[PDB]
């Protein structure tokens, strides 16, 4: 059992760390364009801010699935059961 | 398409006269409109460069 446990600590670290890496770089690209658009058209900011949250829902869609499975493997463990 | 830039020319006298005579009071008639407009500004209080 000791291997089955220890490799889930690394699985959780990859599953949250790669999600954190992608989401942090992804918002730098999306947010940098939101500031560029806001400076060009200050009167369009109410609309651009709402459109940024539409994209933010697609950007984090898979990252949140990864965090949900990583917490599942931390407080429960479908692998330690050897099932 | 570039509203972020608002050149001063787009937000809030050169006078032309002849070099020869024989005109039918063409210079006078304009010089009579130059004096009329200049008056409105002198009354309003502004200075005038030409």
């Amino acid at each position: 059992m000791e291997t089955v446990v220890g490799l889930t600590a690394i699985a959780v670290a990859l599953l949250i760390g790669l999600g954190a890496l992608g989401t942090a770089i992804g918002f730098g690209l999306l947010g940098g364009k939101f500031l560029e658009g806001a400076a060009r058209q200050p009167e369009m900011v109410p609309m651009l801010q709402v459109k940024m949250f539409i994209v933010a829902g697609l950007l984090d869609a898979v990252t949140m699935i990864g965090v949900g499975i990583a917490l599942f493997f931390t407080f429960a463990n479908p692998f330690v059961g050897q099932i | 398409a570039n509203p972020e830039y608002r050149h001063p020319f787009m937000v809030e006298y050169i006078v032309v006269s002849s070099d020869r005579g024989l005109c039918g009071g063409l210079n006078i008639n304009l010089f009579k409109s130059l004096v009329k407009d200049m008056s409105g500004y002198r009354e309003q209080g502004a200075e005038i460069d030409l």
